[PDB]
Order: C-alpha cells, then structure tokens, then sequence
C-alpha cells in the first residue's frame, strides 16, 4: 500500500514562495498515477490546486495557475508544490493525494474522472510576519 | 478558377493604416448584435469578411449572463461582411464548435471546427459547405486549433492542432489538407516547446507562423512550414523584445531555443511579420494585462538576440482594453507583393468589467503601407454604464 | 462551485440524506463523488462514479444522481457517522475538481 | 442541369457528428424570431436550408399566446439558411398550409402544402415557385403528409398522403409526381396497418420510408418504394427495439406483420436507416414522454426479430425535452456513397412548460461518419424563466 | 370549452334567452346545437344547424347565431321548460364535440 | 471645457495637488498645460507637455497626466503660491485651446 507524506516549512513570510514536498513510498511514481495537491483553509472546505504525472501533463486550478507549479521527480519518488507570492489567505492545510483518473492507473474499465483515493495526513502552513 | 500560389513577396512596411472596424459594442447597446469572441479576418478571391465564434445570444438578451465561459454547445463560427457588426440578421454560420479555423484555396473555402466535451472532443473539416473529413483526439485534453486563418499553396492547406495540457508538454500535430481531405500529418518538431493558436502568413516560399507558448515563457515560438514538401521546423524568436502577455521586463539579450522565463501558465495569441530588415512585431503595452497594443519595427528579430526597435506605431492606448491579435492577407490583390495586415480583438465586460454579467469584443484591423502615415487611437468607444 | 446545505441531522438508526447541486458543466454531465472528513484528518472517498464505493466503505453509504443534483444517503445512521461531508465533481469549464464546501452531519442523542 | 439519380450506396456509419443547430429559442428571447413547429432539413444542389411551419407570430409577441394549436389559417412553410434562427427578416415563404413536404429533383424544387378546415381540406402542389396541381380530400378527415423531405429519382418524386382517422384505419395513398404534375397514384398496400408522417431516404435502388403507426403500436411501419416502376410494399420493423413514443418496454422477440401493442392512439415521427448490418434506429429515451434522444446500431433490424443493439450514441439527455425527428441527405455531394443525416426537433413551452402561453422548437441535426468520434449533448439551452 | 351563463330566469309567458360564446374554431365556423336536460334523464336535442329543430320540438324554441356567439330563445316560457340547457359545437382544434357546460333556467312563480 | 475643483488648500511646507479632468478629445489625447495667475496680472505658464517646465519655473511645480485626468503637484507650499491655477489643453473637436476655469489655492496661516 502506497503511503503519502507531506513535509516542508510550516511558516512562510508574505510575498515569499511556499514550497512543499510529498514523499511517496511503496510505489514507483514513474508508473503513471497522477499526484497532486488539495488545500483546506482552517475553517473552510476543500479546494483543488492541481495534479501532474511523470510526463508533465499537468492540470491546475485556473484561479491559481501562473502562481502555482506542481512537479514530479520520478528518480526520488517525490513530487512538490510551489506557490509564489503567498498571502494571508493562503494559510491552510495542504494535503497531497493520489489520483487514478484519466486511466493513468492502467485500466480502461475505470471512470475517466475517478477521484482521489490516497491521501497523506497533510500539513499546516501559516503565512505571517 | 485555379489554386492560389504563394509567389509574391511582402511589401515594404513603413506604416500601418486602418483597414476596417465594426464598432460592435456601441451598436449592440441598442440593437440585435451577437455576443462573440476570438475574431479573425479572412478573404475569398473577391471578398473579405470577419469571422468569430458566437455565444448563441445577443448582447442585451438575458442569455448573455455568463458568456465568459468559452466551451459550450451553444457556440458556432459565423461570418459577416467587413466593418459591419455581427448581427443576428446578416451573419452566416460556417460551422459549429468552440474552436475553429478557415481559409480559401482559390477554388473554395475550408473550415475546421472543434466541438465536444473536454476529453472526447472532435473536429469536423468542411469544404465548400459540405462536411468532408473528421478527426478524433489523441491526448484527450481539449483539442485546440489556430483560431486565425490558414494559408494554402496550390491546394494544400497546413493546419496546426494541439491536444494536451495547456500548462505542460502537449502533443501537437500539423495536418496537411487538400480539398478537405487529409494528405498527411506530422508530429511537431524543432526546438519550440509549447505551441498554441498559431497565426500564419505565406510569402514566396513557405508559411510562417507565430504561436503562443502557454507554459514556460514570453518568447513566442515560430513555425516554418514548407507546403510543397509538407515538412516543417521550429524555434523561438531570438529577440530581447518580449511579446506575450503577461511578460517580464525586456532583457538586454534574448534567446531562442528555450522560452524566456518569468511568467508561467499564461499568454495570448499574437503575430509577427518576419522579413529580415522588414520585420515587425505586435504586442500589448501592459506587461501585466491585456491592455493597449503596439507595432514595433525590430530588424532581424527572428535571429538577432540584441535587436531593439527602431520605429513603431501605437494602435491601442494602454488605457483601453485589448485582446487577441493576429495576421491576415489578401492573396488575390493586384501587385508584385502582398500587403501585410493584422487585427486586434478589443475585449469588454468580464473579467475586467464586473458591472455586467457578459463578455464581448469589438474588432479593429489594419494594413501596411509604404508611405509614412500618421497614427491615431482605436478604442471601441463603448460606455459600460449604458448597459447598467 | 457546487451547492450543499450547511448541515444535516438525525437520530441513530435513521436514514438521512445530504444533497448537492448546480450546473450542467459538472455533476450535470460528469460523475459525482462524495468524501467524508473527520475533524482530525484527511477526507476519505466514500462514493465515486455517482453510486460506487471503494472497498472498505460500508454499504450504508449509498450515492445517487439525477439531472443537476445529487445526494448521499446514509442508512442506519451511527454515532460514528458524525462528519463533514463533501460533494465533488469534474467541471469542464474549469477542467478540474470542483468541491461544494461541506455539510455537517450531526447525530442526535 | 439534369435530374438527380439514385445511384450511390450508403456510407458506413460508425458514429454521428454535428451538422447544424440554430439555437432559435435562446436567440428569440431578445429578438424577432418566429414561432415554429415541425422542422426538417432539405438540400438543393448547392445549398442546405431548414424548413419549418411558422405560426404567423414572433416568440415574444402577444400573438404567441395559444400557439399550441397546429391547424390554422396563419400557418405557413418557411425556409431559412442552416444554423441561422428562423427570423422574420431572413426567411422565405415557400407556401401556405398547416402541413407540408418538399424536395429538389436536380432541376428545381417541389413543395406540397395542405390547408383548409378539418373536412374540406385541400393540397396545392408547387413547382419552381408556381402552383402546378391540386388535390382534394377523399376521406374528409384532416389530410396529412410527410412533413420531412421527399426523394426524387430521375424527376419522379413519390409522396405519401393520409386522409382518415388518426385513431383507426385510414386511407393512405402514394402519389407520384413529376415537375409538379401527377403521373399516378396508388392505394397503399402491404402489411402495415396505419401510416403517418413518413421519413424517407433513397439509396441505389428505391426509397425507404419509416413511418408512424398512430393507432395500434410502437412498432414502426416501413414502406419500400420503387420510383421507376412506381410500385411499393410495406411491413413493420422486425426488431425487439421499439421506437415510438409512448412505448411499452422492449420485448425479447419482436414481430412485423402486426404492430406491437400496449400504447394506443399515440406516437411520434421518427426515422431509421436500414442497411443490413449497417442499420441504425433513432428513438427517445423516455418511454412515456418526448424526452431525450438516442441512436442505436441494431444489425438487420428490418428482418431479425431477436436483434439487439451492439453500439450506440446519445444525442439528447432524458433531462431535456425532445420532439419529432427524421432523416435527410445531400444527394449532390462528392463521393461514392451518401452520407446519412438526421435531425431532431427540441420542443419547449406548452404542454410541458406551463409558465408560458406559447410553444416553440429549436433544431439540431447530425451526419454520419466512418470514424469513431466521441459524443456530447445537444440541449437548446434556453432558460424558461427568462420569458416570465 | 364554450362559455354559458350559469343561470337564466323569467315568469311564465315571458321570452327568455340563453347565450353561448367563444372562439373561431367552433361556433365561430361550424354550426351550433342546443340540448335540453331534465333532472332525471338524458339530454334531448332541440336545435341543430344553428336554427333548425328536430320533429317534435315546439316552435317556441328558436336558435340563432352570429359571429362567435349564439343563443337560444324560448318564447312563451312554460313551467315545463325548467331545465339545464347546453350549447355544443364541433371544434376543429380538438376535432370533436365541445360543450359549454349548462345554464339553469328557472321559471318563476 | 475641462473640469477643475474650485479650490485647494494647505499650510506652508505641505504638498498639495490640483486636479483637472474630462474627455478623450483633449487631455485624453493631447498634452496638458498649467498656468498660474496672480490677482494683479497675466497668467504664467508653469507646465507644458504634461510634466515639463519653462526655465525659471521652480521644481516644486510638478505636472502629471494619466488617462483622462491630470494634476499639478506643488511641493513645499509657499505663501507666494497663493494663486488661481488653470488647466488647459488642445481639444480636437474645437481645434483650439480649452481651459478648465481655475482653482483657488489658499495657503493657510
Ligand atoms: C505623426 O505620426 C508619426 C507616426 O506615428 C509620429 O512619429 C512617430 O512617433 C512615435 C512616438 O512614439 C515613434 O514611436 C517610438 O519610436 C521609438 C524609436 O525611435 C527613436 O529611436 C530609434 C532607434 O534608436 C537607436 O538607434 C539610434 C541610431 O543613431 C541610436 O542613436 C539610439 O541610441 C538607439 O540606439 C531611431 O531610429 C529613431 O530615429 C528616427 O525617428 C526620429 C523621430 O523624430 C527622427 O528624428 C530620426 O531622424 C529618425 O528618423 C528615434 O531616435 C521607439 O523606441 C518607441 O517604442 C518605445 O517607447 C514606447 C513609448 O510608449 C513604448 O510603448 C514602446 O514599448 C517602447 O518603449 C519600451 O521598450 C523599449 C525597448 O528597449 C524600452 O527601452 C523602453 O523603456 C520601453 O520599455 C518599457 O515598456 C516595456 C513593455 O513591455 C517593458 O517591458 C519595459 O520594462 C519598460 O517598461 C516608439 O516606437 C514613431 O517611430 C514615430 N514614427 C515615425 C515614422 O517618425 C509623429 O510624431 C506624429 N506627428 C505628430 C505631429 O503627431
Ligand atoms: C467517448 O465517446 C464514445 C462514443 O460515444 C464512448 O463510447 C460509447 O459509450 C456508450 C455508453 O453509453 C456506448 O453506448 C452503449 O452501448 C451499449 C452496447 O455496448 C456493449 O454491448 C455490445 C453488445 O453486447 C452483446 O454482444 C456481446 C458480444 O460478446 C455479448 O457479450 C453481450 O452479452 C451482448 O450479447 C458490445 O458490442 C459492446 O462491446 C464494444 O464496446 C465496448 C465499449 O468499451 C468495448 O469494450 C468492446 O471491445 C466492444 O468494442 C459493449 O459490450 C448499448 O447497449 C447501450 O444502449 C443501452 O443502454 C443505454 C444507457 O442509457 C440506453 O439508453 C439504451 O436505450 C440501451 O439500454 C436499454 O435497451 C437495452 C436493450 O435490451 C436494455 O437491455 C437496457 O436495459 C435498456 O433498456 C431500458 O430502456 C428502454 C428504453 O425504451 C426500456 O424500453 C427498457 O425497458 C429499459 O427501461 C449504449 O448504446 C457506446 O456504444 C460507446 N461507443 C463506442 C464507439 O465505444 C466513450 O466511452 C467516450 N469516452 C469517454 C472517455 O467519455
Ligand atoms: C446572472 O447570473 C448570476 C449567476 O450567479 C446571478 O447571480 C446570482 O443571483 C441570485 C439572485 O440575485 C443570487 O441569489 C445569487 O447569489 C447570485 N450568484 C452569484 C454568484 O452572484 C445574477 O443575478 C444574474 N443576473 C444578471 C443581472 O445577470
Ligand atoms: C393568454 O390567453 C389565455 C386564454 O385563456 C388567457 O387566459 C385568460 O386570462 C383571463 C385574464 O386573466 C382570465 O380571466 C381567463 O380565465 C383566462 N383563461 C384561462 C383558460 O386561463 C391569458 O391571460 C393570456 N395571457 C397571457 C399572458 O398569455
Ligand atoms: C502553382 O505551382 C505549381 C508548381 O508545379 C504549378 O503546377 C501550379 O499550376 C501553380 N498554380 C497555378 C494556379 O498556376
Ligand atoms: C437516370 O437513369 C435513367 C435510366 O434510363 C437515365 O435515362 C437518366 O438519364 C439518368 N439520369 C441522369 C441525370 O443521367
């Protein structure tokens, strides 16, 4: 069973780039599942940020794209999220997750759009002075 | 008739003059004018018309609420006479789809339109008003095309398509069509990294296209197509004049086998005329928004990484909203050269104007001249408050 | 954005439902998923493809969709079902995973 | 020119793609768009147009109140360009009457229109814009015709007419016309029991028509016409796929020299393409209402009473209102086969939407392809609340 | 549906009338009939073809039609004329026998 | 006609500004000038070409223009700066020198 775990700083200053890394273990990510990130402000619901794969076929939330980059390091089985110009509104819990959609799981019997079945425990990032 | 051949050179460009303008929004305020986006200009052997994708609603109707979204089953490609507004009573529908391109080969017109869901999308190629051939997707991620007109040579009309992430690598192909049928296609090659919405023109040889890089940079890709050989290459413009939007500030030295970094996952359609010394580039004034528009004469921009503007002309002030731009030509005009022309979309409404729930555009276009002419401004002139 | 009620409730053993709705670009065309979040952790996928469930999910959780709305029915409500429930779907206008915010389900007693 | 001859075969149908769509209601909300019903598509040698029966009023006018009734002295047959709405300023009137049919024979167009009271009804046959011949009634009970286009071969255009009870046996006739004149007519024969609103297409031989049985069942009648011999036969489709609306649930075994029972005195216009293995049937999704629409590939449906679908495509969701459907073809297109096409009427307003006092329709149409293409939905997209 | 007043009245010997009206698809084009129903039985046809009467019908019953309205005049009103009177016509939109409901005629005394 | 506020004020040493605005035919396209008039004499040109000044004009006077509006900033306000200030521009519809009326700048103390 593939495990996911987030790591990185829990504090970024306003205007700085935030960088979080999710380590994948128990699975080689070069195999093709999509991996991505979800945000949850402390008192709010969930927001999708984006996802990618080993070929770079990324998808991003239009409200964040151009501010956010998601990349995949197959060599080390890691993927990461970067967001420029953080602000107070970006304080949130960030989670990394696995997504078997787009038949990337190597199955054509699956729903094209599936959902996110594997979640890490997440991390809290504060944007502050 | 016969097929148009690319035999003439480009005319010297000393200045630009107005060719046409519809004033669609100003008229639309009190009349049955359609809501459109992504306009372009294309000419038949004896007529020039505006083309655009409509939203299936009029400006003042209640279905104009939410026209900001661009992929729907209510979109279609329409055509109407130059400088007339795209009214509901004078437009002809060419095809249905949310993305399209068209051109005339000297005998008839070809039109390619993309419709469908984001994954199971498809395209239909029309010729002489009949459906001829169809293309399915290959990457299953919003199949896209050129938007602006295509250029044909001796019956062969190369068309650029993209299927794949708009924020990462994507699979692009060039299809070569004749009378609506596919002769062949090629996977894209060369050093360009991401290609979208190519604006193309031909000269005496091949077809040159200026495209958007919507992934890594503000350095526009260029595709060189040989319609006879049906082969092509690519590179970026080697010039420290950035032309995309948003863009970082202009460097002293440009580069061209790699996109110029600083503004990711964004950009707009635009164009250039590359002709050694007779080279002109178009761009917005603002580096952060789709505002203003100018033409710059930048000799040898395609290859000289230290070239800077030596002459230019303002088309749209930065106080005015701009939009997508692109190139076109009348390939049937008398003379020993082609008069280069271009157009600019002027976008009004959301997302910049939040007082209304619609979006729309007006269109202005210009052609080159060998004379040195003066300059003026070309806003759409619509008062947003009149619609409130 | 999808619409969900802010809350739901019932007593143990009752059948309760949570609705989700809005547009033709999302649940109106694509499938809908449901996730359950407990106060201390990451959300779990309960329902996918409108009415399918991942192995390990109790059959007390039953999804349904029609038109431009959808719901999650919870049969045999348990104290353990108190949770934040979320509705999600792919939305072609954005081309990527829209959530409805969540509904707080309260078990009474 | 010369007369069109039925010489080519049908193309293989692997999938359907969009051909056209007017979005008439969405536009009509804020513009001078006419109220219509019973649309169809028909092509001249160089042009395709939509045809429909108008109600003599615009959608937003006050005379739109009560448009639900279909037989009046304010109805007429109009024609307008594909994918444009049926506006008051771009439509041409072909004839006057509450029921009609038309087609082109390669030299000119024939049009037949029915007008008058329920008993003393009559029809006028027009050709090349002149009245040519007239037909009176024989049963004196609302003379009816095909609604969709007719098919001509070497100048002869068979037309199907009905006069008599719509809820019992009726006298039907087939008239064979040439240049607007009657060559002959035949009483209908074969094993079909009740014929209305036949949708016809030709291939390399004869003309095949799919008709409504509005009396005994959900099993559609088929008429086979030989235009050279000017003779015909009939039967029902031998397939356990019912296609009328309302219909009982599909049986395991069908029958065809007798209508399939369970839903009396009702039904809708529809079509099929019968070509052995290359056979497709159209129908609604709902079994109780005019909702949704799908295409099913059902090999040998005409003769195999245990045949079931092997492939299909959704056109309209069951959440969306549907309407009458039918077939058409471009018989002047280049190639060695005919590209099969069809259309669907989307009905809005009364009797399903009681918030408005009018009725109207939008039209969508599609053509076959030999490629396997994806699928999408085609609703009209009108918000009824905007009209309240 | 045709429109009729709910009631009519008069004293014996008076002339009274019952009106009927509405549309161009029915009495406005076709002929109008009148029927008389007594409380214990089936209605009897009194007037057909606007102003004709079946044999056996008293000539005190006289029909008339104009435009989109019609009426039945009863001369010499009798106690025996107390009845429910109905207006009917063929209506081409429905293609079959529309009734106006009825009018109660009361003889006073 | 250009629009100006009727007055402006501040204490010595403060930075104050005077605005000017309106249309696309004038300051919206052409350059804007500023003039200063003292109660007993002809106006003096202070600013021309939006932000340039004639020799002899203190650098405390700084012009600026954007869009369809413009302003004059006075740094280091002096008692001597009390004056009537005028905004002017060429206006192509009239084809000749439009003024905005003036603004009275009062130095407080
Ligand atoms: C009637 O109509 C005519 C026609 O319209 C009017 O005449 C026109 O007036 C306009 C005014 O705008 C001119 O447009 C500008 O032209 C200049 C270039 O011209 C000068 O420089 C040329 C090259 O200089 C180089 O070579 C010389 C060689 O000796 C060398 O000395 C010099 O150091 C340098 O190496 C010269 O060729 C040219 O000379 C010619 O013209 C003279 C005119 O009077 C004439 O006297 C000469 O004899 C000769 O004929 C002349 O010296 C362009 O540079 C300029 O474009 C820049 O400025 C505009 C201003 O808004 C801006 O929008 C552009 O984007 C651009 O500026 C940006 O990019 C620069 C690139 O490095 C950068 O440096 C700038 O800081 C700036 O960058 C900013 O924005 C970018 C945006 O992304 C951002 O990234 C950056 O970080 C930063 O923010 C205009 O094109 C027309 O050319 C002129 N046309 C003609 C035919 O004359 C006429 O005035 C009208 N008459 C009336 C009465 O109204
Ligand atoms: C991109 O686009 C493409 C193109 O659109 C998408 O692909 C399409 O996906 C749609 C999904 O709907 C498919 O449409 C349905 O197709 C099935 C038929 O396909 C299956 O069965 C075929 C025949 O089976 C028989 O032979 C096999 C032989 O071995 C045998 O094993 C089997 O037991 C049986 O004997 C097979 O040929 C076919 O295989 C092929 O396709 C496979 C697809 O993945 C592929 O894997 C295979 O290799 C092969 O290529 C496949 O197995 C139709 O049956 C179905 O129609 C029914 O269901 C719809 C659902 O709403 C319904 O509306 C229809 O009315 C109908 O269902 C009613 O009638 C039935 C008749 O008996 C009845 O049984 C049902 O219960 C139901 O009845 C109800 O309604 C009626 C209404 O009046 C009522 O009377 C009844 O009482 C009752 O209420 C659809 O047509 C497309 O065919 C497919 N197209 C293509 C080209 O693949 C693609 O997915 C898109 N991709 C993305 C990413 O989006
Ligand atoms: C246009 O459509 C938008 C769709 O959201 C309408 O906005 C909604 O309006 C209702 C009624 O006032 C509010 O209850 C909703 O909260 C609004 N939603 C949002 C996101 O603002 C809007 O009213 C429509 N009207 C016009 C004039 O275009
Ligand atoms: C449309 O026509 C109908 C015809 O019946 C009108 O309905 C009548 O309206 C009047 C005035 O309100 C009522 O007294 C009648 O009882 C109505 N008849 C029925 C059967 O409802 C209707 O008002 C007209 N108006 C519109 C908006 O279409
Ligand atoms: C275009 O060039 C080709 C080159 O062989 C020639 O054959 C063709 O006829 C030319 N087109 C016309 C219209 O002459
Ligand atoms: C159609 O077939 C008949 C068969 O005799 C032939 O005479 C006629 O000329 C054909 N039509 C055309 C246009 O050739």
């Amino acid at each position: 069973q593939v495990q996911l775990e987030e790591s990185g700083p829990g504090l970024v200053k306003p205007s700085e780039t935030l960088s979080l890394t999710c380590t994948v273990s128990g699975y080689t990510i070069s195999s093709g599942y999509y991996w991505g990130w979800i945000r949850q402000p402390p008192g709010k619901g969930l927001e999708w940020i984006g996802c990618n794969n080993h070929r770079g076929s990324s998808y991003y939330n239009p409200s964040l794209k151009s501010r956010v980059i998601i990349s995949v390091d197959t060599t080390k089985n890691k993927f990461s999220l970067k967001l420029s110009s953080v602000t107070a509104a970006d304080t949130a819990v960030y989670y990394c997750a696995r997504d078997p959609s787009f038949w990337s799981s190597t199955s054509r019997t699956s729903p094209y759009y599936y959902g996110m079945d594997v979640w890490g425990q997440g991390t809290l990032v504060t944007v502050s002075s | 008739r016969n097929f148009n051949n690319l035999t003439k050179g480009l005319c010297t460009i000393n200045s630009w003059h107005i060719y046409g303008k519809d004033n669609a929004v100003r008229i639309g305020e009190s009349s049955d004018v359609l809501v459109t986006r992504e306009p372009y200009v294309s000419c038949d052997p004896d007529e020039c018309r505006f083309y655009a994708l409509s939203q299936g609603t009029t400006i003042r109707g209640k279905h104009s609420n939410g026209t900001i979204h661009d992929r729907s089953q209510y979109r279609a490609l329409i055509s109407w006479p130059l400088s007339s507004p795209p009214t509901v009573y004078n437009s002809r529908v060419e095809c249905i789809g949310w993305s399209s391109t068209s051109c005339h080969d000297g005998k008839s017109r070809m039109s390619i339109c993309i419709s469908g869901p984001n994954n199971n999308a498809s395209a239909v190629v029309w010729y002489n008003r009949r459906p001829v051939a169809e293309i399915n997707t290959w990457a299953r991620n919003i199949l896209r095309t050129q938007e602006s007109e295509c250029v044909c040579h001796n019956g062969v009309c190369p068309v650029v398509f993209t299927d794949g992430s708009a924020t990462g690598p994507a699979d692009t192909r060039i299809y070569y069509f004749k009378e609506g049928k596919i002769l062949k296609w090629e996977s894209l090659t060369g050093t360009a990294k991401h290609i979208e919405e190519c604006s193309c023109y031909g000269e005496r040889t091949g077809i040159t296209c200026t495209c958007r890089d919507n992934w890594q940079g503000s350095n526009r890709p260029v595709i060189q197509i040989d319609p006879v050989a049906m082969t092509h290459t690519s590179q970026y413009i080697c010039s420290p004049v950035l032309t995309d939007n948003p863009r970082p500030n202009d460097p002293n030295i440009g580069k061209c086998n790699d996109p110029y970094p600083g503004n990711n996952n964004n950009g707009v359609k635009g164009f250039s005329y590359l002709d050694g010394a007779n080279t002109w580039l178009g761009r917005t004034i603002s580096t952060a928004s789709r505002s203003g528009y100018e033409m710059l004469k930048v000799p040898n921009a395609l290859t000289d990484d230290r070239s800077k503007p030596i002459q230019g002309q303002t088309i749209v002030l930065n106080a005015d909203w701009s939009g997508y731009s692109g190139s076109f030509m009348d390939y049937w005009a008398e003379g020993d050269c082609y008069r280069a022309c271009f157009y600019v979309e002027l976008i009004r409404g959301r997302p910049k104007e939040d007082k209304v729930w619609w979006t729309s555009n007006s269109i202005v276009s210009m052609c080159s001249s060998t004379e040195f002419l003066g300059q003026w401004n070309w806003p759409d002139g619509a008062k947003i408050e009149y619609f409130l | 954005v999808l619409t969900q009620p802010p809350s739901a409730s019932g007593t143990p053993g009752q059948r309760v439902t949570i609705s989700c709705s809005g547009s033709s670009s999302n649940i109106g065309i694509n499938t809908v998923n449901w996730y359950q979040q407990l106060p201390g952790t990451a959300p779990k996928l309960l329902i996918y493809s409108n009415n399918q469930r991942p192995s390990g999910v109790p059959d007390r959780f039953s999804g349904s969709k029609s038109g431009t709305s959808a719901s999650l029915a919870i049969s045999g409500l348990q104290s353990e079902d108190e949770a934040d429930y979320y509705c999600a779907a792919w939305d072609d206008n954005l081309n990527g995973w829209v959530f409805g915010g969540g509904t707080k389900l309260t078990v009474l007693g």
